[PDB]
Formats: structure tokens, sequence, C-alpha cells
RNA sequence: UUGGCACCUCGAUGUCGGCUCAUCGCAUCCUGGGGCUGUAGUCGGUCCCAAGGGUUGGGCUGUUCGCCCAUUAAAGCGGUACGCGAGCUGGGUUCAGAACGUCGUGAGACAGUUCGGUCCCUAUCCGUCGUGGGCGUAGGAAAUUUGAGAGGAGCUGUCCUUAGUACGAGAGGACCGGGAUGGACAUACCUCUGGUGUACCAGUUGUCGUGCCAACGGCAUAGCUGGGUAGCUAUGUGUGGACGGGAUAAGUGCUGAAAGCAUCUAAGCAUGAAGCCCCCCUCAAGAUGAGAUUUCCCAACUUCGGUUAUAAGAUCCCUCAAAGAUGAUGAGGUUAAUAGGUUCGAGGUGGAAGCAUGGUGACAUGUGGAGCUGACGAAUACUAAUCGAUCGAAGACUUAAU
């Protein structure tokens, strides 16, 4: 359950560390973004020589989240953290290298790439 | 008991194959994957923090520990999509809830064997 | 607030209308004869139920 | 099109085809029994009226709901049934299908109808606008003395009045609420139930009215 | 459960009061929804009683009071020992129903519908 | 809007902005339907019909405005004492303090600025939201009901296919039709995920007790801490706004004269909007126009007008909860499972006490998934729902038909 102002993890080798969500995407009003959703977000942290710099406004698909998601079967996962991963507009990431393990909910959003890079997918 | 209607129509979906555990004990629970028509097993180890509920509605909480990151499933007991559970090591705790490892990490959050 | 205007006798007990108490459930004693709440041991006799209390 | 009356039970679950979840309500629908047909002709439309869940015979000195009076027992017994504790009538059926008397078995709805559910909401008692009708609270700092109140009921001068069907503190709950296009889970003869796919209104042991639904 | 216009603690307190009264004097006059309270709790104890083990001995002692009663033969012996004594062989062949409440009516002073409640 | 006027109010009509709650208008922001286009397509421009629903979070500033970030189908314009302070706030503004610039000889002053600065009221009436009693509805009752009326609801994205088709040099790229899945909103509900869970279980500190040990109790926010049943719950689980019909708007036409032609119009016949009336949901016969159906009760005495206690039935009183401020509603009242107790369970906690064993010991292991357990399921008259009392019909007249 990822809302505006909420910072995330960036979960990639793109440059940015953390993020902080601006927008929820996808509708008027729309209050929180969970597994597979868009997020326009600012970068607070950065690694140094990075491709994303400090303070860029960029969109992230959120992978993981303490919330975690529900499926039609009745179970749950749930993950420590709440990480998010820099897309470009084609949905595939900024960066080359994606961490952590990430949901399969991403394969139904078609965040192809982002699943075929993750070390592990739960 | 539970209401005994309740029961009288729920009880045909309790699964009779399942081994005994409890909260703190390391499972292996080989759970089928049935992304578009091909179907594969995935195995997802990790401790029983919690176990809840009766019946039909019962359900068990498994957690790992992975690339670093905690990684928590809930199934439903007794549902199909479990082709079976192993317990791999019998864990001693003190509690019914392990509520706490959550925030242990390394060395700290190891059970002790039984 | 305040009554902006006085309440007349007509008015005030038309309010009272429903202002009052009801007679008591009561009944005669089997046992003594007198009048008991129902229910309730008889005080006049100590009886309830046929047997002293 | 088809109706019948029965006691919730409670929530559980079941595992469908495909291992999904599939919450459900559990009716018992047992002893529903056709009291009455009403007519067109001697009545102005028509209905089957069905009594469900019998209760104790007529007896002298009865003082509570579990004996049928006189009326309701002769009621009853020219449709040669034995009284029935809830009555109510299905004008969405079709009454020659039906005989006075007729059973009314939970068989008459199969797994996969879609239906229509009637019950009387769990009440509530008296509750304020926020719980009632869902109002936002005032701030609660910030020197607010405004929490759970209502707000402002109307406006000035125009119209010097608050409105009819301005929202207040009352009674909460209690009211007839129908759930549309629920779905027949299963059908258990036996033991007289019908799983209903999801939630339906009122507290366990309240009367639920099943239909076919009528959008289609 | 009744709350009986007091907090937690006091109505605790109360309870062990209202149950280690009854015990000793076998029939106390009280508050009518006081009475339907206590009737619970001196009739568990009536069941640790007929249990009649030791670890059935300390619950009880959990509730009971600190009370001492003077029999008739000047010998003393606690509510306790009462209870697990004379209450119990009692009450061995009954199961369940220990308390019977008898509705007196409003007491004077704030209307209070006064009973007796007493043992058997 | 800025004003003009000075007609109500100076024995007081609280004044900006925000919050809460809305309500109305249409001169329409979006969505729906159209005409014209310098409308190829995709887009647009402009005008007409249309008020059903919808019409976002943030940065700055007291702000309204406004600019900006990021969205959205869209981020409408106005009225309601620039709606709403006996609903809230009190940042600005408009008291007393102090200060700066400035003016003034000065006391002081400034739609200049700055820092600080008391927001009262138990609702009588109408009004509004709930909830009872009386009588009426030509006998007295129990249920089931019709629906005159009234209220609710009414919004929309994206993607897939048609089809990379029509159109277009190309770039790009459809109407119409058929599917899937969302946002916001509404409603019910607790199986699931969670929250709470002060008479559930367990760990634990200090101190005072139960004579001591052991085991327990009190107080320290429920001492604190880890869990948690029912209930109540959202962020959780379901469901909804579907499919249609009738009459229309702006329009679009057919046939057609006045007016040999022409002409959607005069007669006549079609078609045509998220809008109107329905369809869907809820209330509803105090609908005094008081409706309908089924079932129940039905005699004596009379000054022969009428009365009577009784009948069917319903209450008082009592045990209660799915109901609840209280009434009311519902489950029960011995020919009884209504509650308590008792017994067995579910769920929760997580291994009681005692004893034994191993350790110098703190402790550990066994006995033994032990012991305990509010609300949830079942059984059982052991306790209490005793004995009683009260209310409650005998059916008006006229006419017509039989
Ligand atoms: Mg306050
Ligand atoms: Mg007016
Ligand atoms: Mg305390
Ligand atoms: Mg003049
Ligand atoms: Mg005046
Ligand atoms: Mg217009
Ligand atoms: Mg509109
Ligand atoms: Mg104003
Ligand atoms: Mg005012
Ligand atoms: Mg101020
Ligand atoms: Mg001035
Ligand atoms: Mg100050
Ligand atoms: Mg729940
Ligand atoms: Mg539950
Ligand atoms: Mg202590
Ligand atoms: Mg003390
Ligand atoms: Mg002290
Ligand atoms: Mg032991
Ligand atoms: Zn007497």
């Amino acid at each position: 359950m990822i809302q505006q102002e909420t910072r995330l993890k960036v979960a990639d080798n793109s440059g940015a560390r953390e993020v902080l969500t601006i927008k929820v995407l996808g509708g008027s009003g729309r209050k929180t973004a969970n597994i597979g959703d868009v997020i326009v977000c600012t970068v607070k942290n950065a690694t140094p020589g990075g491709v994303v710099k400090k303070g860029d406004v960029v969109k992230a698909v959120i992978v993981r989240t303490k919330s975690g998601v529900r499926r039609n079967d009745g179970s749950y996962i749930k993950f420590d953290e709440n990480a998010c991963v820099i897309i470009r507009d084609d949905k595939g990431p900024r960066g080359t290298r994606i961490f952590g393990p990430v949901a399969r909910e991403l394969r139904e959003g078609n965040f192809m790439k982002i699943v075929s890079l993750a070390p592990e997918v739960l | 008991t539970n209401h005994k209607l309740i029961e009288a129509v729920t009880k045909s979906q309790l699964r009779t194959d399942l081994p005994s555990f409890r909260p703190g004990d390391t499972l292996r629970v080989h759970v089928r994957i049935i992304e578009g028509t091909r179907e594969r097993i995935q195995v997802f180890e990790g401790v029983v923090i919690k176990r809840r509920g009766g019946g039909v509605s019962e359900t068990f909480t498994v957690r790992k520990i992975s690339s670093g990151v905690g990684v928590e499933r809930t199934f439903p007991l007794h549902t199909p999509k479990i082709e079976k559970i192993e317990v791999k090591r019998r864990g001693k705790v003190r509690r019914a809830k392990l509520y706490y490892l959550r925030s242990l990490r390394g060395k700290a959050a190891r059970i002790q064997e039984i | 607030a305040v009554p902006k205007r006085r309440t007349s006798k007509t008015r005030k007990n038309k309010r009272r209308t429903h202002f009052k108490i009801s007679v008591p459930g009561m009944t005669e004693c089997p046992n003594c004869g007198e009048y008991k709440l129902s229910h309730r041991v008889c005080k006049n006799c100590g009886s309830y139920n046929g047997e002293e209390v | 099109t088809k109706g019948i009356l029965g006691r919730k039970i409670g929530m559980t679950q079941v595992f469908g085809e495909n291992g999904e979840l599939i919450p459900v309500t559990v009716v018992e629908a047992k002893e529903n029994v056709v009291l009455q047909k009403k007519t067109v002709e001697v009545d102005g439309y028509n209905a089957i009226q069905v009594g469900f869940e019998d209760k104790k015979a007529y007896k002298k000195d009865a003082k509570s709901n579990k004996y049928a009076n006189k009326p309701a027992e002769g009621h009853a017994k020219k449709a040669d049934a034995a009284p029935k504790r809830f009555i109510r009538e299905f004008r969405n059926v079709d009454v020659d299908a039906y005989e006075v008397g007729q059973e009314v078995s939970v068989d008459t709805f199969v797994a996969g109808d879609v239906i229509d559910v009637t019950g009387v909401s769990k009440g509530k008692g008296f509750q304020g606008a926020i719980k009632r009708h869902g109002q936002s609270r005032g701030p609660m700092s910030h020197g607010s003395h405004f929490h759970r109140a209502p707000g402002s009921v109307g406006m000035a001068s125009d119209a010097s009045r608050v409105f009819k069907g301005q929202k207040m503190p009352g009674r909460m709950g209690g009211n007839t609420v129908t759930v549309q296009n629920l779905e027949v889970v299963q059908v258990d003869t036996e033991n007289k139930v019908i799983l209903v796919k999801g939630n339906v209104p009122g507290p366990k042991k309240g009367l639920v009215e099943i239909r076919t639904s009528i959008k289609k | 459960y009744r709350k009986l216009g007091r907090t937690s603690d006091q109505r605790k307190a109360m309870l062990r009061d209202l149950a280690t009264s009854l015990i000793i004097s076998e029939r106390i006059e009280t508050t009518e929804a006081r009475a339907k309270e206590v009737r619970s709790v001196v009739e568990k104890l009536i069941t640790l009683g007929k249990k009649g083990d030791l670890a059935s001995r300390r619950n009880a002692a959990k509730t009971l009071r600190n009370v001492e009663i003077l029999n008739e033969d000047e010998t003393t012996q606690t509510a306790l020992q009462k209870l697990f004594g004379e209450i119990a062989e009692r009450y061995t062949e009954r199961q369940g129903g220990y308390t019977r409440i008898l509705k007196q009516g409003p007491r004077r002073g704030d209307g209070a519908e006064s009973v007796i409640i007493e043992l058997v």
C-alpha cells in the first residue's frame, strides 16, 4: 500500500537508491498502489556515477511491498520492504540489473524484462 | 465443534495427506505454478511462523530470506495448490506466533533444532 | 438557547400527558392472601412458591 | 424463476475446480412448503406463499411465538402443512408449476444459478453521522472542537430551515437489503443447504430469501 | 458479562468479596445484578471444591478471600477449607445449580432490586 | 465585480480565508446526441440539444486569487447573509504591549510593516434525523400483502479484437460492432488478510501480603511485554450502476400541399440523447380515498335501545438477544433448552501444579499438545423463567340486486 510521500528502495542499478512517491497513476483520486503498479517519483538518494540523478522525476514499477498481495487461490505473499524499479516508457528497466525477489504479478503486468532479470520470482 | 452444517458441507474439502508440523519447523512446500498451460512445482522453504484458524479455513505462514529480503508466504492449509509439504526440520520455540523473527536477521534469527 | 416564548398551561399539560407512573405488577399471595409483587418473595408472610424464605 | 427461504448459518470457504478460494454463506433451507397460491382472479396478482421452518402445534396456554396460534394453524392446515415460523410470497415464479402443500426442496436450485438474496441487515442501534452516513470528521487537533459532529445542516435566512433528507444521527441497520447476482456454489440435499457465493445480509440465524436473479 | 458500574479491578475485587461472603454465610442479601454475576463465580468455586485436587485448591485460592470462619465448636477454618470440605461434600451428587436467587423488591434509599442469593 | 442611493437593522443583523455539511441555476468542464467546417484519417474549430452522474493530490502564501509540480475523462461558472462561527477554526483583519520606516514641536498617527495577544450559551417553538403511545380505518383478532405516492441509484479509464483494415504519398490511423480488466463511488458482510479485543493464555520488574519453601494475590497506565476468542470492524471479502421498453430534445428524413415548382409540416407517417417516464433497489393504506387475500372467534342476560365478562388474541410480570437510549423488535416462560450452572467441543495460549530425574547452581528434561480458557457449537431441568392478574367481540343506517 504505497501512497504519495511513501519512500521506497530502488531494487536496481539505475543509480537511484531511494525514491519518494509523487503520484499513484491510474485514475483520478486513486490513493494507493501495490505491486505491479506504476508511480511517478523523485529520487531522494542516488549512487554517485549512476545514470539516474538525485532530484530526477522518474517512473517506477512497484516490485515488493510490505502490504503484499493476495492471490486468487487464497494464498498471500508479503515482503519485508517496499521496493520499486525505475522504468522506461516501454516498461523496460532503466538499469541493467534487478536486485532481490519480485512478485509474479509483474508477469501479468507485462514487465517481462524485469521479471527475467530478477534473481528470484515468487 | 464449529457449526455442524458448516463442518458437514466443508468436510470433503479437507486433505488427509498433510504431515504434522508446528511453528518453528522448517518446511519445504511444493507449490503448483500453473502459469498459462504449463505446470511446474516451485519449492518454498522456510520456517513456520504462524498457524491460525480451524477446519477448511485454516492457514499457515512460512518465512524465508531471499537475496537478503524476507519473504512470507501464507497458504490455506487445505489448498489443492500445494502438491505436498515436507518437514525438513523441527524447531524449538516457546510460543505459537514467531512474529519477533521479522525483526531479526542472521545469527540472531536462528531457531534451535529439536 | 432559551425559551423564546413562555409555555402555556395547555402546552405544558399536553406535554405531561405521558408523565405518569403505573400500578405495580402485583398479585394476591396464594399463602397469606396479601398483595405481593409477582416473582418476589411475599414480605407479609415471607413465602415464595409455597415455601418460607 | 425460483425461490426459497432459509436461515443464515454462517460463512466458510470452498476450493474451486482450479483451486481458487471461494467464500460462501451456508443457508439451511429445510421445510419449505407452499401454503397458499394467490392469483389475479382472487387476489389480483400471481404469487406463491411459502412457509419455512415448522414450529410447534397450537396449545392452550401458549406464551411464545414457538406455538402456532389458531389463525395460523387454520391457515397452514388448509394447505395440510405444519405451522411455519416464516411466511413469504414469491411473485417471480410460475404459479402453475406449484401445488398448495408442495414441498420446496433445495434441489430446485442448481450450482451455477445466479440469484438475488434478500435479508434484514444487522442492527447497530443509534449511530452518528460518521458511522451511519460515512461523513468526515473534523480535525482531531489544531484547536478543533469538531470531531464527530454532522456539520452544517443548512444555510441561512435562505432557506431558514433544514431540508428533508438531511443526514443526521439515528438508528442504523435493520433494513431490508437485496444483494444481486450471487451464485449458487453447491446444493447439499442431504443437509438441505445451499452454498451461496459471497456474503448476504443479516445476523446468523437470520431469515434469508433466495430468488432467481431479476437481471439477465 | 456485566460491568456492575465498576472498573475492571474493582469489579473483580467485589466479586471475590461477594463469593467469599456467600461461602461463609450461605445466604446474602445484595442487588440483583450482583447476584446474577456472583452465582457463576460461586458455582465455579463449588466445581473446584468438588474436583478436590491440589491444583483445584490453589485455583480456588486465587479467588477466595483470606477469611477465618469460627465454627460452633470454637474451631476455626478458612473459607477455602469450608468450600473444599462441607460444601463440596454437600453438592457431590448435584450437577450445577448450586445457588438460587429470590427477588425481594426495591429498597428505599435508591430503589435497587434487593435479592437474596443462597446456596443449594 | 467596482460603485451610486441611504430604505430594514446601532436597548448589536459577528466580519476574510479554511474545515464539516451541502443545496440550487445553466450561461456545460467531462461523459451522451447533433449541424457547419478552410471536417482526408487521427485530431481539432465553432454552434445547437442536454443539469443524470462525475468534476484530483501537492509546493508557496492568512490568504481568496494566482503561479508552479504531478495527475485526470474532466480538473466548469455562478447563487444560497461574497451558504454554513447558538457546527468547528481563528492564520489575516479591527483593542490594550513593543519596535522599524515615515509624518508630526508634541501628545501621537499610517488600507505601511513587525513580534505578542480571553471565540460564551443546559434547545422553548418551527425545521430536521430516529423511535414510541392514542384513536381512526362500523365486530374482535393473526399472518400475508397491492402499490397511490416518496426516496435511492445514475460517473467513467485502459487494453484486446474488428484491423495495422477504411483513410492517407508518408507519417500516422478510424467509425460501427464484439470482449476483458480497472479508478472513484455505494452497499452488505467477517470465510480470508489485518485492527481492537480492561472477567482469554503466557513471560517478566519492583514492592506489600497469604507464617516459611513452593504456589499464589494486591498495587505500580490493563505495571510492563508476547500472543489472542466472539463481537465490532477496513485497509479485507462479495455485490451494484446490466440488459432493455415507451415518449421526446437539438436534429435527420418520408410523403405532401398552401404556392402546377420547391418544401421535414399544414394534414399524415418515421427516426432520434448519459436527459423525461419506466425497467433496478428501499419505504409506503393516517393513500381519513384508511385498499386486498387466507385463517381464527361467535352467548347469555336484558329497562329487549343495551349490557356483560369472556372467546380468538394480546399484554402485565419473569429468563433473555440475532434487537436495543428508553419504548419497540425478536428468542423463551415447566406441556420449557430462554439464561446461568454442569458435561463434551471449536478457537486461543503453548507445555500447569505436584512428583521424579540430570545439574553445585541459574535451570533443563519426563510425566503430558499438558493445564487453563469471556462472548462461539452441542447436550443436560441442577438454579431461575412460580403462583397469578389485566385487557380484549356480539358486529349502525339507506338503497339496489339476490
Ligand atoms: Mg477535543
Ligand atoms: Mg423560508
Ligand atoms: Mg490496576
Ligand atoms: Mg431621503
Ligand atoms: Mg433586540
Ligand atoms: Mg442549455
Ligand atoms: Mg449534469
Ligand atoms: Mg458568507
Ligand atoms: Mg450561524
Ligand atoms: Mg490572529
Ligand atoms: Mg487604521
Ligand atoms: Mg505570548
Ligand atoms: Mg475478519
Ligand atoms: Mg471468526
Ligand atoms: Mg508480585
Ligand atoms: Mg493495595
Ligand atoms: Mg498504596
Ligand atoms: Mg510440570
Ligand atoms: Zn404472603
